This record gives structure tokens, C-alpha cells and sequence, in this order.
């Protein structure tokens, strides 16, 4: 049972995510993120600290970023 | 062939060392080591394939990893060895390891941008070219993303753990390698990156020279839990789907297997076990 979807502005940037087994996007470039067996989530530029929901992991990467363009 | 203590080198062992890993950026080498790291750490999957991480063989495979950048270093500087970088007992921005002699400190808060030690973006020597962050410069934010890092007891209760590693053999297993690795209990290896920030928080970690100096405790570890539970091994033994069994091959080498890694001795000694 895949999360729901979400899109909305994080800190100025857009954030989405949507089922596919889930994508996330940071101003429309596609985030790499990742789901642990007991549910938590990582992303590729936070794979070491397990966030609750994508969404987390999509606002914790705009975090990281500090405005930078995701590559 | 002998791994030391950070704290404890010569100020000549900190020069070849960083002299030889600079070696390896400028002729291109370094950077396949960090694309190497990423691509595994994005294909590991609880549900699937593991083999680098969230899996039992995620310390062979550092160990062999790390054995293929030590000989990388040693084609540039014979002498070089990996140091290790115990964050138990160096748990402050004042060691030595940060020092810009060394590894250079922090990172700015406004950009993270580390500004001291051979590695900084303006020595022209450390472009960062493998990376999903759009900058090109060295990043670190000292205890800035966790409060503290591993404790000495905190390490002691897991070295403590009897059984290497457990089924499901990925991130919600219990026993010491998932322990160690630490998405599971006290967190060990896990927290350090965490700590460390910048760079060393993605899976771009490898761009941070300091992921070979923890990685180097973080084996010393498996060493040493070793030597507490000599009655304990690599497991599983044979034939776990997306597992890395004792005696199957890893990837990249394929040639090499858990079995061919159990004993750091063939390969490297420490100042001290
Ligand atoms: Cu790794
Ligand atoms: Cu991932
Ligand atoms: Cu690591």
C-alpha cells in the first residue's frame, strides 16, 4: 500500500510525490528517494537518516539543497 | 600494512596520505570510487538485491572497498596507509582529524562550504564532479543535522551483540551488523555520517576523504567484535535470494567472496586491537 501523492511549495521550491514504486520531484527534477522495511523513508542526498513519509524526505532534501538545483 | 589511529599520525604520514589521495582526484581515479559508492547505495534495497548495504554484506564489501582505495593510494605513495578515525573518543571539531593539516574543519553556515585544509573548493584541488547537489564544493556541517556522535558504551553495547547478522539480513534485522550499521538500535555507523553532513550524508558520501577514515573504524569494529565472539561468523551460509551467502561472490569484482574478507589479517594489521 503505496503512500498517497503530494505537491506543494517547501521553503519556496515545489515538492511532489506520487505512486509509480514511488517518485519524487524538487522543481520538477526526479529525487532518487527509498523505503525501509519498517516503513521510513531516505533520499539519495539523506540516505543515512530515516525520515517518517516521503513527503519528509522531500522537504529534508530542500534542507540539504539550501536552494541549489538538483541535479 | 599496518591501519593507525588518525590522532596518532606523524605530521609526514598526514602529508603523503593527503598528497596520495590528491593523486588520485587529479588523475580522475578518486572520482569512480565515489560513482561506484552511489550506484550501490542507490540499487541496495530491503525488498531486493543488497549487497553494499542494509545487508549482511555490508562489511565485507567495505572492507574490500576500501582495500581497492588503499591500493590505489599505495600505486601513488607506497608508505600510505587508511587511517581510522575512532569518533568515540574524537567526538569534537577540535581533533586533530580536522585540523587543516588534516582533513580541513566544518563547512560555513551560510553554504556549508568547508574553507580550511587541502580539500577546500578554493585550492582548486577538490572539485566535486560526482553529485546529485548541484555544488561543486566540499560541504560539511559538524554535529549540525544530530547532536552526538556514537559514545564508547554505546559501542561497547554492541560489540556486545552474539549473532552477526539475522534474518530478514537487511535494515530491520537485529545483530551486530545491522546494529553496526546502525539502522537499528543506539546507531553507529549510520549517526556518523549523519553528523558529518554535507557530502558525507548522501550517496555521494565517498567525496568527503573522511568516509574512508570512519569506514576504516567501522571495519576495526568488525575486527574487533571478532575477537568478543569467536564462536560467531558470517552468515547466512548458503542459498538466500538478493543475500550475499559465505561463500557467493560480490559485486563489482565478482571475484571475491564474505568468506575471502572474515580475516583482516591477509590483508592489513592495526597499530592496536
Ligand atoms: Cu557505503
Ligand atoms: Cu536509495
Ligand atoms: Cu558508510
Amino acid at each position: 500500500a503505496a503512500p498517497e501523492s503530494f505537491d506543494e511549495v517547501y521553503k519556496g521550491r515545489r515538492i511532489q510525490g506520487r505512486p509509480a514504486g514511488y517518485e519524487v520531484f524538487v522543481d520538477g527534477v526526479q529525487l532518487h528517494v527509498m523505503r525501509n522495511a519498517d516503513g521510513s523513508w531516505i533520499s539519495v542526498v539523506s540516505h543515512y537518516d530515516p525520515v517518517p513519509t516521503p513527503r519528509a524526505a522531500a522537504r529534508a532534501a530542500v534542507d540539504e539543497l539550501q536552494g541549489a538545483p538538483l541535479l | 600494512t599496518v591501519r593507525k589511529n588518525q590522532a596518532t599520525l606523524t605530521a609526514d604520514e598526514k602529508r603523503r596520505f593527503v598528497a596520495a589521495v590528491l593523486e588520485l582526484k587529479r588523475s580522475g581515479r578518486y572520482d569512480e570510487f565515489v560513482r561506484t559508492h552511489n550506484e550501490f547505495i542507490m540499487s541496495d534495497t530491503d525488498s531486493g538485491e543488497r549487497t553494499g548495504h542494509r545487508s549482511p554484506s555490508f562489511l565485507p564489501w567495505h572492507r574490500r572497498f576500501l582495500l581497492d582505495f588503499e591500493q590505489a593510494l599505495q600505486s601513488v605513495d607506497s608508505s600510505v596507509t587508511l587511517p581510522y578515525w575512532d569518533w568515540s573518543a574524537d567526538r569534537t571539531v577540535r581533533a586533530s582529524l580536522w585540523a587543516p593539516d588534516f582533513l580541513g574543519g566544518t563547512g560555513r553556515s551560510t553554504d556549508g562550504r568547508v574553507m580550511d585544509g587541502p580539500f577546500a573548493a578554493s585550492t582548486g584541488n577538490w572539485p566535486i564532479n560526482v553529485r546529485v547537489d548541484s555544488r561543486t564544493y566540499l560541504r560539511r556541517s559538524l554535529g549540525g543535522s544530530v547532536a552526538e556522535l556514537p559514545t564508547r558504551a554505546e559501542v561497547e553495547s554492541v560489540l556486545a551483540i552474539s549473532a552477526y547478522d539475522l534474518p530478514p539480513y537487511n535494515s530491520a534485522s537485529e545483530g551486530f551488523r545491522n546494529h553496526l550499521e546502525g539502522w537499528r538500535g543506539v546507531n553507529l555507523h549510520n549517526r556518523v555520517h549523519v553528523w558529518v553532513g554535507g557530502q558525507m550524508a548522501t550517496g555521494v558520501s565517498p567525496n568527503d576523504p573522511v568516509f574512508w577514515l570512519h569506514h576504516a573504524y567501522v571495519d576495526k569494529l568488525w575486527a574487533e567484535w571478532q575477537r568478543r565472539h569467536p564462536d560467531s561468523a558470517y552468515v547466512p551460509t548458503g542459498g538466500t535470494p538478493d543475500v550475499v551467502d559465505l561463500n557467493e561472490t560480490m559485486k563489482p569484482w565478482n571475484t571475491v567472496r564474505p568468506a575471502d574478507l572474515l580475516d583482516h589479517t591477509a590483508y592489513y594489521t592495526f597499530d592496536a586491537l
